[PDB]
């Protein structure tokens, strides 16, 4: 090895050895994550150094959870990481089908085949595929119903049946709730809160806020029917001066009466804050709300409480605009111009108590532009489960709303696109139409694996699936329980446009480069 | 006891005569083997590991050369003449290694055979002067009007690359980057990539939707939720001062004796935030952007104004931003004038890409600095489009200062070891073996892609060889994909004179340097 | 982990499909080293032992036996070729190919979920069938000295040299005429094989005698 | 020939100190034995013959209790699944209170019989609907199997009896004063308003006198002394401060700036003529004890000694909170004399030595107010913990009933006649779902056979009988632990019920943690770390 | 028993149950009892217990000598703790606590 | 993402102080190269002086 008679420390793969390397981890990344595809997968036990117990059949958790140290491992999971912060959904597909590209390349690369006409082939299918996707994509008007659809085909597969079911409804509800016309979806305005006091099927919908901390004192009211909500960024504790000041005085008089003084600054802001709640209720009727996105001094919420105000401090900073949105209010970094405009509304503002930890409940808003889901389940593990799985959905449906077309699932496209790439492989010139027959065979591996989890044969159930789509043209997937085929589309089994499409752009990319590595190093030391 | 006595100190080592000259020769060699086969379209990629757990899959050569450690001086050397020759011109890394490497493989024959390194030294200068003549002499002139020849000379650069899948894309961002960074002031040209020329990166996507922008693309948010998020024709006001209280240089400190002191001080502290958002305001703009700190009192004091504000932006951004939107930094806002209000940016709009919230001040009516947004499978991926993407405008900017070309694949090579043959017969000295030695060494680059495309090396470079001898042949090269000789006039593969000038002299004088070494001592310390 | 490791706890154990993966490997890296063995354009390979003896050769079985492995799948392939060698005395290289692309065809099929037994089925049917072709296929003659040539030239130029392989003929066809009896066994053992370290290696031939 | 290689692919990929499992045997089996083996472990603590167990933790403290919650807290528990049904009886802690072993037990006969239907030709998803659909059928049953109503909860004999069961599964000795106890401390708390707070009820343990001698205190008991000389007030009149009994400080920076010597000679007699002035006016108001939560200056004690006030110091401020609630007082920020309204009475405060440790007492005459204490004596710390458990368990039993006032019979009556009505739904159930929903019934007859094997009997005697008279149509026969040989009666005369949401969460809880083990397939365990502790649980 | 790949408590659990168990209980408070037998009675005598300090302890107090040994048999550790508690409560028995506990146990 | 494994079949299965060289530029140039090395050793003893 030339590079290591310079550096003697170092691990060098060259010629096939780099191939057979990359292909065997690719394999073997694809043999773990096999078990994950559909709802019938596997359900996976993660257990950290320290002890912690994850319960997850993403691809990406997965990947991220696994003890392993390749590099080829590495470059899949972040192609996988960056699949997931984009689209929020595909990662299992997305490993599958790179393996799958890697071995059918290896089938004819180890025929003495040069990698560079098998990449060739995958351009050239990846081109007529795109073209195919783009024919067949069902383009809809997003109402409830498909949107439900397509929030079951991934909750279901992400859990189990009926929490499936109250997912989407959850998750449905809450899109259409903050989803404004013709203008981008804000996920950041759906709160998820993780509650561990009930069962799993209690997660619902709040149509408003959930805060994890509550009023600090005592004298403060659990429960306000009609509330003024205040949302401020104003700090109403006290606060030393920017210039080290210290004071002087000669008596205990002086002392006093510095002590009394010095408060006066944040009693300004408070007595503001009491004149605007008895200016705008004058009797006991409604109630007025301070959430504070700074601390608040035990003087102050005395102060506050002794006039009926219910204060919380220390609010997180993305709730200044979740409230705003939901209760209609304004965020305020001063008290100078305080208007009764200025105050939102809430139809109920009341605080549970769990455990050690407060929670305070903002509901009955009049039209609430921002929603929290309440995650609610009895272990930790069952918590995390759930908020991955919400997240897939609300990802899947604001991609589904994104652009109003949805695309058949249940294997059911990847059997016809494999199908149209085998037709239009006699019009590519030369040897890439191995390639091209390589792309077919590794797009094939979604209704594979999906007969595998439902416990079905690979071939049989493949064969008559494409003997199907072959006579009659319908876009025709897999039944996970009887085997047979099956439209998608009839039964409501829909894939996001926009996942598939960067399945096959990710996929092809970093195959193709993968393929023409020919050597590995590791001589930094 | 009774400690031997040294005159040099212990552990320092000395090695001298002929080992020395072999062992740097045979260094040389071997890094240029490293990189031998990533050269020409038909290049594979390598993967390298960094030590920190990173991954490079590079085909650069230079990238390749700055990922690997060793301890032999020599080779050291090469990977020294690598970083420059990428720094000069831009590309042509992997090309003078080659080339150095061959001059040295050439001149160890003679070094054996009873000749001074000196002697040899000396050819070797006299057949760079000769090369960079001939080199001159066979270029032709470009007309940087045509956009059309920029693009198919820009391609050309490219086609070596992973990038040359979505190449007219990636041709036509290099082109309009490069064109807007271009600027001139007080006569001076100036065309400054390296800080005027952004290229961000964020994984997701697909590569086709990457895309040059009018303005520039920084990873911020507002401040305050309430501020516009939207805004058609902006008034940008940019600062490098924070909108806060802060305390002063001196030993300043109070003394309160008073009841009303203490309230009545952080009233001023108010007050001064107050009178600096309204000195802010007075020049009606519609985002403020800072690259310190942004108070909340002050965030309130804009927002009364209806004023966007972005709080801490880097020093670079910032500048990018003025070279866009046509504003000026200023720091204290009461000296803030009309004519450091940023107008010209068309459009500021901050939307969430994936899960992040970018600000985007796009449409800038010429605007002098731009954001190459690139999007693409992984952070791998986009860090090799990346490098293709620096290649590819290094060569631009290569064009637009010096608008010569020279054929390429392999034909400049030929033409010029030609000319440095023919011109070699004239000398009777001892002088002449190594410098065709040299000039035939020369000829290491079309091998290296006939070697690379699959074909058979020895019939193609006679033939290739035997072109060169005719006449009117000096653009003859060989096609990279196909393995034939082809006439680069057809074929349209050119390359700048700079670049090629560059990789000859630099791969000349490190031939020189490693020659001109002998006694290596080591061991000892600072 | 398993049973056996359960009751040992120092013991290796691979399982359903990691047996199979270790088999195929093993199977595929003996055979991706013997490759380069087969025909007479193949490439020598030299043998360093512990002591430094160096080894030249392009046997199959010599090869394996100086070959630096400790794996299970290739020790019994070794034996397979040694018997191979020990009977017939020749074919260890394509025997070893033969395997190796067995085991890579079925593993082809075996990893979409099929049955091995199956794919070991097919293969004794397709056995039987092979065999009926290789006798419908044989050419039976009687053998002159012209085809003994052929085939001594057949296997020597696989072996060593093109001018050496035609000076082994001559030699081997004459030895085996000479000690050979009418209608009865050849005893190879009649044939002594003396070397001598002072000449040319063209310069073997045959003494119609002892040495 | 004398190596196994690791197979290409996941297991050479896999990291040095990481597990890997996947597979029915090797993993579901081992998953299943490990909680039928802490099922084992903490089996034979339940019912009122279980055992106590000495529990030592890494920090060498003695826990000695039956209660399975806490055993499991002080075991380390080192197998994920293990740990999954730990966290499944922990918050059946939580949410009830009390249920955990009946949680752990049928949580590990469950699993025990879903390896044995896995082993039989069974699928995991098919035994995972049978227990859904058996769980959902039990369930349903519960409701029709009630019994009788709690009817009254302000009364003292009628929740002492209704409080005997819970408490007679630990301490079976002495049940009975033990509910009194209990009983008369909860009925102090709980107003008019149903809303009951356990954290209303306090617990002092004083060492000394037997649990026998043990008490329940209409007030709060704080084990310290007075800071001032007066040690006995009879009409309590208690101003409580949550500043410290000291003159108030600038919160910037204090510094006296002395100019003249006049300044200088009449700053400490102004100071404390101040102070004398502010607790001369503290005293005006006729507060005759002060609480203070911070520290209490010479000059101040001194002052209040002077003008005859109790001095009382309160460091933890949940004391501080918790006082004032009993008293009905408001925590001045500032040292100004409290008003009328925020001027707590209780009839009686006063310091006294209760066995060895000095103690105030504010005690309330009334049999009412917000916070109700319960002084145990003992002759062991360990002994005084185990009882408090016990009236924990008592008072969360206490306050389920409050939620929901429904019971049902005790010892195994309940579970046996769950198990019968599943076995008869189960017999008409088409498919193979009813080889699980048989199995899920038949997991119930763990609790009558842990019940049975803890008295000394013979369990399957036992339960042949609990099937032929719950056949026979009495739904309300369970085990009788008084007998020496196997034997049964009716427990809705012997009063031995459990309440009904303690059932209900516990099975949903059981079943719950069940499926979620079966629906593991594969385990991937990381390296263990010896890191010093999660941040999150400090 | 079997290897358990994985285990079930932590590596180096010592447990101990049935009838053995409470018979070594019984024995360990026999031997605590045994420690302050002969200081009941006008014809006791005093016990000399020295710390890892060097400081000697001379006393016929029962539950002093009990507290300075460092007992850490969890049975065992039940009489110091009584003869503790007949302190406070009252002062005086902290011996016969032990012999009647012990002896009740025999 | 630190280490480079060994190619699956003949690299891991060879003993563990085995070297194996194939292919030109490690076999063919090495034992010219050593050949070389060898003949340079001897070259300055070659005829009368
Ligand atoms: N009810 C269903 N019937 C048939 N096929 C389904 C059903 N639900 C999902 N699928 C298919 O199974 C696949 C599920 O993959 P999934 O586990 O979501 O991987 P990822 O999370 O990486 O997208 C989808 O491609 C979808 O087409
Ligand atoms: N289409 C082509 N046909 C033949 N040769 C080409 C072609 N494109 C580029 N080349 C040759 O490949 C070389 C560029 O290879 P590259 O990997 O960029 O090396 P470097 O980094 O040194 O520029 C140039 O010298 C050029 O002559
Ligand atoms: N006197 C009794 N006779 C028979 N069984 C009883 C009696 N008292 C309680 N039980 C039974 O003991 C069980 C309580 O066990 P326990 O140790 O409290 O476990 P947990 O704390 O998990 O409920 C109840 O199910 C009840 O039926
Ligand atoms: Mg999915
Ligand atoms: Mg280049
Ligand atoms: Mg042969
Ligand atoms: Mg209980």
């Amino acid at each position: 090895a030339a590079v290591k008679t310079l550096n003697p420390k170092a691990e060098v793969a060259r010629a096939q050895a780099a191939l057979a390397v990359n292909i065997s981890a690719a394999r073997g990344l694809q043999d773990v994550l096999r078990t994950n595809l559909g709802p019938k997968g596997t359900m996976k036990m993660l257990v950290s150094g320290a002890g912690d117990i994850k319960l997850t059949k993403d691809g990406n958790v997965l990947l991220h959870e696994m003890q392993i140290q390749h590099p080829t491992a590495s470059l899949i999971a972040k192609v996988a990481t960056a699949q997931d912060d984009i689209t929020g959904d595909g990662t299992t597909s997305n490993v599958l089908i790179i393996g799958e590209l890697l071995k059918q390349a290896d089938l004819y690369i180890s025929e003495g085949l040069h990698p560079r006409i098998i990449t060739e082939g995958f351009e050239a299918a990846k081109e007529k595929a795109l073209q195919f996707l783009e024919e067949v994509k069902v383009s809809r008007e997003m109402d409830r119903e498909t949107l439900i659809d397509v929030a079951r085909t991934s909750l279901r597969t992400k859990v189990h049946a009926e929490l499936a079911d109250v997912l989407t409804e959850a998750v449905v509800d809450s899109i259409l709730a903050i989803k404004k016309q013709d203008e981008p979806i804000d996920l950041f305005m759906i709160e998820i809160m993780e509650m561990k006091h009930k069962s799993e099927t209690d997660t619902s919908l709040i149509r408003g806020l959930v805060l994890d901390h509550g009023a600090r004192h005592p004298d403060m009211k659990k429960r306000v029917e009609d509330a003024y909500i205040l949302t401020c960024n104003v700090s109403l504790e006290y606060e030393k001066t920017e210039v080290n000041s210290g004071f002087f005085y000669k008596s205990a008089e002086e002392r006093e009466k510095l002590v009394k003084a010095e408060r006066k600054f944040i009693e300004d802001r408070v007595k503001k804050i009491i004149e605007l709640k008895r200016k705008v209720c004058g009797d006991s009727d409604k109630g007025f709300v301070v959430i504070n996105q700074k601390g608040i001094d035990p003087f102050s919420l005395d102060a506050l409480s002794k006039e009926g105000i219910v204060a919380l401090r220390r609010a997180k900073r993305r709730n200044m605009e979740r409230l705003t949105l939901a209760c209609g209010g304004v965020a305020l970094n001063s008290f100078d111009d305080l208007s009764p405009d200025c105050l939102g509304h809430a139809g109920l503002v009341y605080e549970y108590t769990l455990g050690e930890e407060k929670f305070t409940f903002i509901e009955k808003c009049n039209n609430p532009r921002s929603v929290t889901l309440l995650i609610k389940g009895p272990n930790k593990h069952t918590l995390t489960q759930i908020k991955d799985a919400v997240r897939d959905g609300l990802r899947a449906v604001k991609n589904a709303i994104d652009d109003g077309c949805v695309v058949p699932g249940a294997g059911a496209v990847e059997v016809a696109m494999a199908e149209a790439l085998i037709k239009h492989k006699p019009s590519v010139k030369g040897r890439a139409q191995l390639g091209v027959q390589a792309f077919a065979d590794a797009l094939l591996i979604i209704p594979k694996v999906l007969a595998q989890n439902s416990g079905f044969d690979l071939q049989e159930t493949l064969v008559k699936i494409q003997a199907e789509h072959s006579e009659s043209g319908q876009l025709v997937g897999v039944d996970l329980n009887t085997g047979e085929p099956m439209v998608a589309a009839e039964v409501g089994v829909w894939d996001n446009y926009c996942v598939k499409k960067q399945l096959l752009h990710s996929c092809t990319v970093i195959a193709t480069n993968i393929l023409l590595v020919d050597e590995i190093m590791r001589a930094g030391m | 006891g009774h400690r031997p006595v040294l005159v040099l100190s212990q552990n320092t080592k000395r090695e001298s005569g002929r080992k020395v000259q072999s062992g740097n020769i045979n260094a040389a060699k071997t890094i240029a083997d490293i990189i031998r086969t990533c050269l020409g379209p038909k290049s594979m990629m390598k993967m390298l590991l960094d030590p920190m757990g990173g991954i490079v899959m590079t085909n650069d050569g230079n990238a390749i050369l700055r990922e690997i450690q060793v301890q032999h001086p020599a080779a050291k050397s090469m990977i020294e003449i690598s970083r420059t020759q990428d720094e000069e011109v831009g590309d042509g890394t992997t090309s003078v290694i080659i080339l150095a490497g061959e001059m040295l493989s050439v001149a160890e024959h003679f070094l054996e055979q009873q000749m001074h390194p000196t002697v040899v030294i000396s050819a070797y200068r006299k057949a760079l002067d000769d090369m960079i003549s001939t080199l001159k002499k066979i270029s032709i002139p470009v007309d940087i009007s045509d956009s059309d020849m920029m693009l198919n000379i820009i391609n050309s650069s490219i086609t070596t690359k992973a990038i040359s899948r979505w190449s007219s894309l990636a041709c036509n961002i290099a082109l309009d980057a490069v064109k807007m960074v271009q600027f001139e002031e007080n006569g001076r040209k100036e065309i400054d990539i390296k800080k005027y020329a952004r290229v961000e990166k964020i994984p997701g996507g697909i590569i086709e939707d990457s895309c040059v922008l009018r303005g520039v693309m920084i990873n911020k948010d507002v401040t305050h939720p309430r501020m516009r998020r939207y805004i058609k024709n902006p008034r940008i006001v940019l600062l490098d001062s924070s909108l806060e209280y802060k305390k002063g240089e001196s030993q300043t400190d109070i003394e309160i004796t008073r009841e009303e002191d203490f309230t009545r001080i952080l009233q001023m502290e108010e007050e001064y935030i107050q009178q600096l958002c309204e000195d802010i305001i007075q020049l009606k703009p519609d985002v403020v952007i800072t690259e310190k700190g942004i108070s909340d009192l002050a965030q309130h004091y804009l927002m009364r104004a209806n004023i966007t504000a972005i709080r801490r932006v880097r020093k670079t951004d910032n500048n990018r931003i003025a070279r866009a939107c046509g504003a000026r930094i200023v720091s204290r806002p009461e000296e803030l004038r009309e004519d450091d209000v940023g107008t010209g940016a068309g459009l500021l709009e901050i939307k969430k890409i994936g899960d992040e919230y970018f600000t985007f001040i796009t449409d800038c009516k010429d605007p002098k600095a731009c954001t190459i947004l690139l999007r693409g499978a992984s952070k791998e991926i986009l860090s090799e489009v990346e490098r293709n993407l620096q290649d590819a405008m290094q060569v631009c900017r290569n064009v637009l200062l010096d608008p010569q070309l020279v054929p390429g694949g392999g034909a400049s090579e030929m033409a010029v070891a030609h000319a440095l043959t023919e011109k070699s017969k004239a000398m009777t000295g001892v002088e002449q073996w190594p410098y065709r030695a040299v000039a035939q060494a020369l000829e290491v680059i079309p091998r290296t892609l006939i070697q690379n495309c699959g074909a058979s090396t020895i019939r193609l470079l006679t033939s290739l060889r035997a072109k060169h001898t005719q006449e009117n042949c000096e653009t003859w090269g060989v096609n990279g994909e196909t393995g034939t000789l082809v006439d680069m006039k057809e074929l349209g593969i050119w390359e700048p004179l700079a670049v090629k000038l560059q990789t000859y002299k630099t791969a000349v004088e490190t031939a020189v340097l490693l020659l001109r070494i002998d006694d290596i001592v080591s061991g000892h310390k600072k | 982990m398993a049973a056996v490791k359960t009751l040992n706890p120092k013991a290796e154990v691979a399982r359903a499909q990691a047996a199979l993966a270790v088999n195929i490997s093993a199977a595929r890296g003996l055979q991706d080293v013997l490759r380069t063995n087969l025909g007479p354009k193949g490439t020598m390979k030299m043998l360093v032992s512990g002591a430094g003896d160096i080894k030249l050769t392009k046997d199959g079985n010599v090869l394996l036996h100086e070959m630096q492995i400790q794996h299970p799948t290739a020790s019994l392939i070794a034996k397979v070729a040694t018997a191979q060698d020990d009977i017939t005395g020749d074919g260890t290289t394509s025997n070893v190919l033969i395997i190796g692309e067995l085991l890579k065809q079925a593993d082809l099929y075996i990893s979409e979920g099929l049955h091995p037994r199956i794919i070991t089925e097919g293969f004794e049917a397709a056995k039987e069938k092979a065999l009926q072709f290789l006798e419908e296929v044989k050419v039976s003659r009687e053998m002159d000295r012209e085809t003994l040539i052929d085939v001594a030239r057949t296997s020597l130029r696989t072996k060593v040299h093109a001018e050496l392989a035609d000076v082994l003929t001559e030699a081997v066809v004459d030895s085996i005429l000479a000690i050979k009896k009418q209608d009865e066994p050849i005893d190879l053992f009649m044939i002594e094989i003396m070397e001598m370290k002072h000449k040319s290696e063209t310069d073997t031939s045959l003494i119609r005698g002892l040495v | 020939a004398l190596h196994v290689p690791k197979a290409p692919g996941f297991a050479q990929m896999l990291k040095e100190g990481a597990k890997h499992f996947s597979g029915l045997e090797e993993a579901v089996y081992r998953n299943i034995q490990a909680c039928k083996e802490l099922a084992q472990t903490t089996r034979t603590a339940y019912g009122p013959n279980g055992m106590n167990k000495m529990v030592i933790n890494h920090l060498e403290k003695l826990f000695v209790t039956n209660d399975a919650a806490t055993i499991l807290r002080e075991l380390e528990v080192q197998h994920p699944a293990a740990k999954m049904i730990v966290m499944a009886s922990h918050m059946q802690e939580q949410e009830v209170g009390d249920g955990t072993n009946f949680v752990l037990v049928f949580a590990g006969a469950l699993l025990e019989l879903a390896e044995e239907l896995l082993r039989i030709g069974l699928s995991v998803s098919e035994v995972i609907e049978g227990y859904e659909i058996a769980c959902r059928k039990a369930h349903e049953i519960l409701p029709n199997l009630v019994c009788c109503s709690a009817k009254n909860l302000r009364d003292i004999d009628e929740v002492s009896s209704l409080l005997r069961t819970s408490i007679m599964s630990k301490q079976y000795g002495n049940e009975v004063f033990l509910a009194k106890l209990i009983a008369q401390a909860c009925v102090s708390i709980f107003p008019d308003s149903g809303h009951f707070n356990v954290d209303n009820i306090r617990v002092c343990k004083i060492l000394g006198s037997g649990i026998s001698s043990s008490s329940v205190l209409h007030g709060m008991v704080f084990k310290k002394e007075t800071e001032g000389d007066v040690t006995s007030v009879k009409d309590a009149k208690i101003a409580v401060y949550s500043c410290p009994f000291d003159g108030m400080i600038t919160e910037t920076k204090g510094t006296v700036l002395i100019k003249t010597a006049e300044e200088l000679m009449n700053f400490s007699k102004g100071e404390e003529n101040l102070m004398d002035a502010q607790v001369k006016a503290i005293a005006d108001t006729g507060a005759n004890v002060v609480v203070t939560g911070g520290k209490v200056a010479d000059m101040a004690l001194h002052y209040a000694n002077k003008y005859n006030i109790m001095l009382v110091r309160l460091n933890s401020k949940w004391d501080l909170r918790r006082l004032c609630k009993t008293v009905g007082a408001t925590a001045l920020p500032r040292l100004t004399p409290p008003v009328l309204e925020e001027m707590g009475h209780c009839d009686s405060v006063y310091l006294s030595e209760v066995g060895d440790t000095q103690v105030v007492v504010f005690k309330h005459e009334k049999e009412d107010g917000a916070i109700s204490t319960i002084v145990l004596r003992g002759s062991t710390d360990n002994l005084m913990d185990d009882i408090e458990r016990a009236v924990d368990d008592g008072v969360n039993t206490f306050k389920v009933l409050t939620r929901d006032k429904r019971l049902v019979p005790g010892g195994g009556a309940t579970e046996i006649e769950l198990a019968k009505q599943i076995t008869s739904y189960g017999e008409t159930c088409p498919g193979l779902e009813q080889y699980a929903i048989k199995k899920f019934a038949e997991a119930f007859e763990a609790i009558p056979r842990a019940l049975a094997e803890n008295s000394g009997v013979k369990a399957n005697e036992v339960i042949s009988k609990l099937y032929a008279v719950h056949q026979e149509g009495n739904k309300n026969v369970g085990l009788d632990i008084e007998a020496e040989v196997p034997a049964v009666k009716d427990m809705l005369e012997a009063g031995i019920l459990d309440t009904y949401l303690g059932k209900y969460w516990a099975i949903k809880l059981a079943t719950n943690a069940a499926v979620t083990v079966l629906r593991v397939d594969q385990i991937i365990m990381a390296k263990p770390a010896g890191g010093p502790k999660p941040p999150s649980g400090k | 028993m079997m290897p358990t790949p994985v285990i079930l408590l932590k590596e180096g659990t010592d447990s101990s149950q049935g009838i053995p168990q409470l018979v070594s209980n019984i024995s360990a408070c026999q031997v605590i009892a045994e420690a302050v037998r002969t200081t009941l009675g006008p014809r006791g005598m005093d016990k000399l217990i020295v710390d890892g300090r060097g400081k000697a302890t001379i006393s016929n107090d029962g539950a002093t000598i009990l507290k300075l040994l460092d007992v850490v048999h969890p049975a065992a550790k039940t009489l110091v703790d009584i003869a503790k508690s007949q302190d406070a409560e009252v002062g005086d028995g902290t011996t016969s606590v032990t012999l009647l506990a012990a002896e009740f146990l025999k």
